[PDB]
């Protein structure tokens, strides 16, 4: 009947919100990718402070992509947007050192709660595998500095094999990267 | 770095994922009754009235269980575990959508349906009936009414193919007015079924 | 190689027994085929619908004998260690038989009957039995067949069969409706029902 | 629905017992994980190589208890009707144990030993046993692990382990060479051998 | 050593023979496809005699593709080339009627033995499934003539289910075509 | 239309397909001996001579069984059932190709190999050794000599990596002169293994 005049609209609202949200997710994912790119430079250590500040602006753009929030229905776009962020950020930390490394998604939801919030559960434990990737990147940058990456990846691994398995796809490839690393720290000591 | 809590979160999730599954199952049976009743109507017409009183008798039960599924859902977690009850919810929406065509000459709507399944409408009200589930529960109705039109013709009724063809005509139109997700394919299938019912309606010229 | 000799011996043994059951299985398959082509002749001409049944039956008996054989081939439990082969074939035979009995009288055989015919024991406590899943899938094939059949009864002039068949399949179908998912076959029949009901309405 | 009620009841029963064994299985998996992460610490630091073994062992015991449980969950034969779950997990545990015993002394446990430890009976005539294939795959995982290990022994300074490990894996490998195909795992080890021999030559 | 100077050559001979043979297989497959195309015309019945003659020339081109024969090593090209032929030919027959239908690959190897031969085993029992396809074609051409196609396909089927199963791919699709047909001969008789 | 013969043909095929399989298996064991012997040489050098006399002792047996496989092959049916014995034949050709490197400083050839396995050369002579099988049996030799070079260095020999590197150098060249089938990938793999042996040869500078 003339019912659907309210249905099509009623869901079209969702179509729109999802689209704009995907906009903000593109902007956040790439805007963050650039930050880790910056952290690829190794030089000096200005990139660290400038980078942390920039991330703090991405807390303003995240502030934006939560602005229109009143659930998982839209969490689909939470792709790279939310994942990439966790990666670059956690990277800031686990190369900021020189061992938590360090954040913890609850502290993150705590700096996001200042947005007054974007829920932050398993997307975290994913973004941190992506951070394993990142550490691998810092190391591969080298060539006395890979060792840190090795210890880091052995701890991460022990902490990612440690749970219930989805993620098997991430954890497998992570094991492979830990083998890369371990093989390098090994080849060093001829 | 202490993944005790890290994993314990999902470890608390799973239990829930189960406590809802039991519900999904008992409901599955509840609607299995109705479904059998409606599969009865392709064999004998003089059962209609009964099959209604019975099916509805079943539904006033479903809702009661659905409320149990309601309090299990903490605030905004509907779309976190929904995937368990949607495929069933659609079978109910369909049951309804059938009964109210067998009693009256039209279909029910989001509101009318939710009020029966003891559910709400907007996510803000609380546990609700996602419009999608409604729509999907609606489509199946057609592929049913095709077989039911065929049979109801095997049994002497010349009016069934007509009525049904009008019903599906308007339904189709209504699903055409919607955006030009993954329900589109189902709409195409609907197109097919309309074609079939039209064929049948023509064939009633002898 | 200290202990690995024993394991090489053991596994060579197991694979042997496997490719030794395979023999008997092929041997069953062939008979099945004979009968199968005969029921193809029930599809071509209605006179042979009876003699054909008879034939298929005398094939079924032999198959039963060789199932005594395979039953001898399965040690202790292990039944499910070597399950598959005879599952596909006995799905074939459960079918054949159910079809044959429908051609004879207007109903579907039971697990029990099919069992007695294949010289098979019913319960799993008997070592080599006729598992249920097998039975079900067999009769599902029955349902698939009766469609092509009714179609081919009106084809060669018979405005009678498709109705009996439509009832049979009707309540059989509803029969599967009360079964659970854990399964595409149940849906396929959900469709053959439609095909027959269609051919009935055409009357 | 005349007879289909009985079958719906029966199958609901079987699927029930299945998703009831699944419980116990998950419950085993978790313990396995604990131990697994501990041996990850043998990968990080050689001091803990012992305490870690101890730990893994006290996990293995519990697992054994819950295997008494699952053994109770399997009726008559049927063992292979519900085989899979505990095959992947017990592959995990056979591994864990074989690894642990290699860390302790320079050899690989037997089927028997792993059995006694998991409170499992050895032969299939005991209802719930420790199947051979399982054992083999478990020790294959052992072989895969010892590579990463030796690598990480020279890594943190140990020009000793990789040799023992290279012998162990050498004759183990040749051990699999006398086994048959019916199998990609045997080849994978065929490669880990190469990795270790490589790390040895580096000495 | 200077050994391989004889190896590379020794097999290059095969490369060449295989290539030229594939040439003859292209020519035969298409040259035959055109013949069945001709048999698609239903008119009169000149196409039958002209077609049979043309096929008899393809016994001359087959005469060619066996000319260079002195084994399965080369039977790879026996694709459509040998298959298509069996199809078109057998079609000539199972629409030539109006029930063997009719040839039998041994009689064929008998008309090919006149080439003085190209072995003709399972490629036959395949080409004849392709011939089932062909019959389906003759029928679909119609619209009192489909019935012949139905009987034909029921016999063929009974004779293709009758063996050991590769071909399952052919026999399944053949069952589907027999269902098409049976459904048509059925719909006819309203 | 009487498929009794139609199927009976392949039904006579299968039996053959088996009578050759038994052969393939016994041969499989026969060569399994040799293979074990050669896996022995990555552990102790002072076995070489022995492992030869033994392996060859095995081979003079293989050929005897191969002749049994010969009369089973009616005229031009080599390439109708070959697929059963090729993968094994290659393992023999490889065995040989290894032994004759452990005894002499080179590799055997089509002729030299066939004369040992009691086989012929050209298809016209009868049962023969397809050149492909020869070549493939040859390649594996390399991936072996890589591990054998590594180990033989673990055991004090400075000459092994050299000799081996020359051997594989020339082999590679010879496989490069061949057409620029499906053996190409294997040739690439060979390239890799050459790289490795070169690395090792360099490393022998300390």
């Amino acid at each position: 009947v003339q019912q659907f005049r309210i249905y099509s609209n009623e869901l079209i609202m969702k179509h729109d919100r999802h689209e704009r949200i995907v906009k903000l997710s593109r902007d956040i994912t790439i805007e963050s990718k650039r930050i880790i790119f910056l952290l690829h430079s190794i030089n000096k250590e200005k990139v660290l402070e400038e980078a942390r500040q920039r991330l703090n602006k991405l807390i303003a753009v995240n502030f934006r992509a939560v602005a229109l929030e009143l659930v998982y229905q839209f969490r689909s776009s939470y792709s790279p947007g939310l994942q990439e962020f966790i990666e670059a950020y956690t990277y800031m930390e686990y190369l900021c050192h020189e061992t938590k490394s360090v954040s913890d998604w609850q502290a993150i939801q705590a700096v996001m709660q200042y947005v007054e919030f974007f829920v932050d559960p398993t997307e975290y434990i994913l973004g941190l595998s992506d951070l394993t990737g990142e550490l691998m990147r810092r190391c591969i940058n080298s060539l006395d500095t890979c060792l840190d990456t090795c210890k880091a990846l052995q701890h991460f691994y022990s902490g990612y094999i440690s749970l219930n398995c989805e993620l098997w796809r991430k954890i497998t490839t992570m094991k492979q990267s830990v083998l890369k690393a371990e093989n390098v720290c090994y080849n060093v000591k001829v | 770095d202490i993944f005790s809590n890290y994993q314990k979160y999902i470890d608390n999730e799973q239990e829930v994922r189960e406590n809802i599954r039991i519900v999904v199952r008992e409901i599955e049976h509840l609607s299995k009754e109705a479904q059998i009743k409606l599969q009865i109507i392709h064999s004998d017409l003089s059962q209609i009235s009964a099959a209604c009183g019975l099916a509805r008798k079943q539904v006033e039960l479903c809702a009661q269980k659905y409320q149990k599924l309601a309090e299990l859902v903490p605030a905004g977690q509907y779309y976190r575990y929904s995937d368990h009850w949607t495929f069933i919810t659609q079978r109910l929406i369909f049951i309804i959508a059938l009964v109210i065509y067998l009693e009256a000459g039209f279909l029910v709507t989001r509101e009318t349906v939710a009020e029966m399944l003891g559910l709400k409408i907007s996510q803000s009200e609380g546990f609700h009936l996602d419009v999608e589930d409604y729509l999907l529960g609606i489509l199946q109705l057609a592929s049913e009414l095709s077989r039911f039109a065929t049979n109801s013709v095997t049994m002497g009724d010349y009016e069934r193919p007509l009525n049904i063809s009008h019903f599906i005509g308007d339904l189709n139109t209504g699903f055409r007015l919607l955006n030009l997700d993954g329900l589109r394919k189902r709409f195409d299938a609907l197109k097919y079924d309309v074609k079939k019912i039209e064929e049948v309606v023509y064939d009633v010229s002898i």
